[PDB]
């Protein structure tokens, strides 16, 4: 139960469209959330590993895959402050 | 309506194989074509002598 | 074992099941999000049959595109349908569920349930707090790990529910493990301000803001106040016991400042109804007449649809978008409300229906107020006498200086109403000590007394 095996997938964006309904009529495999939902919550639980994410905008992803338990963690990071800066 | 919508879509193609492992078989029959002849062109003179 | 939902419960398993105990073909729920719809599609499951076969279907159903689920959506009904063909006659039910819901599955779905064969004996359901249930979720999730209390991360459950609930108890081990790092002696598992904040967001439809409507309770400054809230409770007392008037109809109004908005809120709220709605234009800002209409359609219906309720609606001179300076308004709007107040309710059911006006004159020119009835007028303060016990009652200034206005008792006569007053203290307050009192009857002057 070593998990220090993780990986960056960005840009989510592309990868999905929320549930594949966005731009209509679109080929079959043109989104598959399915599989990789499937992989960490569908077919058993994984608790030996992190996904990360980057989306510069992430509205179009939010509502379907962004349920909770698929990701309940969603955060958002803001342009820094004077002292920030 | 006032509706036009023209629209494309992409193309899904069916796993042919999708590897070079078909040249070994294509391999098999070039040696056909190859490794034969020679049994004909010694035959014909092994008739002649 | 269903938490609420007993007079849907009741009707739901009659009509499906008593029958069968042509047949419906199957039955769909709309539900909102925390409603324990999973447990809820387990138990009509269940209730069915003893060992009725429970099937579930999986949200990706369409999954394995390459060509599969045109198959494997069709095979699970399928091996129905084979049952169902094997022996038809002896009586056969089998359940599948599809939860949380293009071109080829809408005409192959729907087909399968009625094309070619009968396809009958076989039901499909689609469904798209319990603070107990969420103590369930408690200890099944969080007996799996000064303590929380059994019962506070349950009641606090309004912002958020359980299904999300699952971030802050993960994260609870890092509120006092994260040293920047030897131990610390274990922890208790110490719950302090992991609340609701850490991870907020969540979905249970506040939409309150009632009480901004009315910032300050209001204050009781003379009879005229007890004679409009009396004038007012007798007639939301006589539709509780009413016959021959379901809706009731009531302008009040006075004139501008004179609170009034938050006042019919306060004599709605005190007699206390199944449901309480308010009508404001501050909420329908920028809209057309017909969407605006239509908003007072929404909300009078669910009016409507509880068995009896008031409403109120506010400034409607604004909500009718009246200007003096020619006329112009919104002539269907009018119109729709005004055909409301001589709307009946349906069978049994009343509502009060009250409204506040500005100006008067102008809707009387209108003739809106006929089906209004028995209206009220709420004045403006007359008198200083009634002043000062106003601010007695709030408690503005001290009594000192509180004199030097009393100075003047009828020295000069009040027109003003109490909002621009409750203003014009702060102000009066702001300036430097000596002058507060000195500015503020100048004020009042500077309206011409
Ligand atoms: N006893 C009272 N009588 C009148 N108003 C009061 C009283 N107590 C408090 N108020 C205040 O009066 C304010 C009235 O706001 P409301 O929306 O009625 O304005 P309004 O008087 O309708 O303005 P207008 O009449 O000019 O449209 C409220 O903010 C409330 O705090």
């Amino acid at each position: 139960n070593s998990g220090l095996h993780i990986i960056i997938f960005d840009e989510i964006d592309a990868i999905c469209k929320q549930r594949g309904s966005m731009a209509g009529s679109t080929g079959v495999h043109d989104t598959v959330v399915n599989q990789l939902l499937s992989k960490i919550d569908g077919v058993e639980q994984l608790n030996n590993i992190l996904v990360i994410g980057m989306t510069n905008r992430p509205d179009l992803i939010d509502e379907a895959l962004l349920r909770p338990g698929r990701l309940e963690v969603k955060m958002e990071i803001g342009l820094p402050d004077e002292k920030g800066r | 309506m006032a509706e036009d919508a023209d629209m494309r879509n992409e193309l899904e193609e069916m796993q042919r194989r999708a590897d070079q492992l078909a040249d070994e078989s294509l391999e098999s029959t070039r040696r056909m074509l190859q490794l034969v002849e020679e049994s004909k062109d010694a035959g014909i003179r092994t008739l002649v002598m | 074992g269903i938490g609420g939902l007993d007079k849907e419960f009741s009707d739901i398993f009659r009509r499906a099941f008593a029958s069968r105990v042509k047949h419906v073909k199957g039955i769909l729920l709309y539900g909102p999000p925390g409603c324990g719809k999973t447990l809820l599609a387990r138990q009509i499951g269940k209730m069915l049959n003893a060992r009725e076969p429970k099937v579930v279907n999986g949200p990706e159903i369409l999954n394995k595109y390459v060509g599969e689920s045109e198959a494997n959506i069709r095979k699970l009904f399928a091996d129905a349908e084979e049952e169902q063909r094997r022996l038809g006659a002896n009586s056969g039910l089998h359940i599948i569920i599809f939860d949380e819901i293009h071109d080829t599955v809408v005409n192959q779905l729907l087909s399968k349930i009625d094309g070619v064969e009968q396809l009958n004996n076989i039901l499909v359901i689609g469904m798209t707090p319990d603070e107990k249930g969420r103590l369930q979720i408690l200890h099944i999730h969080t007996a799996r790990m000064a303590d929380v209390d059994i019962k506070e991360l349950a009641v606090e459950t309004k912002n958020f529910s359980g299904a999300e609930l699952e971030g802050l108890v993960r994260a609870a081990q890092s509120t006092a493990m994260n040293r920047h790092i030897e131990s610390l002696q274990v922890t208790r598992g110490d719950f302090l301000a992991s609340l609701e904040n850490d991870i907020k967001p969540a979905f249970g439809t506040n939409q309150e803001d009632y009480a901004s409507y009315i910032m300050n309770g209001i204050i009781k400054w003379g009879d005229p106040v007890t004679r409009v809230l009396d004038d007012g409770e007798l007639l939301v007392q006589q539709t509780k016991n009413s016959d021959r008037t379901p809706l009731v109809s009531v302008l009040l109004e006075g004139p501008p400042h004179s609170g009034k908005t938050a006042l019919a809120a306060k004599i709605a709220e005190e007699s206390n109804f199944p449901f309480i709605k308010i009508c404001s234009p501050d909420k329908m800002i920028g809209f057309s007449e017909t969407a605006k209409c239509q908003a007072m359609k929404k909300i009078f219906d669910d009016a409507y649809k509880s068995q009896l309720s008031c409403v109120v609606v506010d400034d409607i001179e604004r909500l009718l978008d009246y200007v003096p300076i020619g006329p112009r308004f919104s002539n269907l709007v009018l119109q729709a409300l005004l055909v409301l107040l001589k709307k009946a309710p349906p069978q049994g059911r009343k509502l009060l229906i009250i409204g506040t006006t500005s100006r008067k004159d102008v809707l009387q020119e209108m003739e809106m107020l006929n089906a209004f009835s028995t209206t009220i007028h709420v004045p403006n303060i007359a008198t200083g006498e009634q002043l000062l016990e106003a601010l007695e009652l709030l408690g503005n200034f001290k009594d000192k200086e509180r004199t030097t206005i009393a100075q003047q008792v009828k020295g000069k006569k009040v027109w003003i109403g109490i909002k621009k007053l409750l203003m014009l203290i702060e102000m009066s307050l702001q300036m430097d000590p000596e002058y507060r009192v000195r500015k503020f009857l100048a004020l009042l002057r500077e309206e011409g007394a």
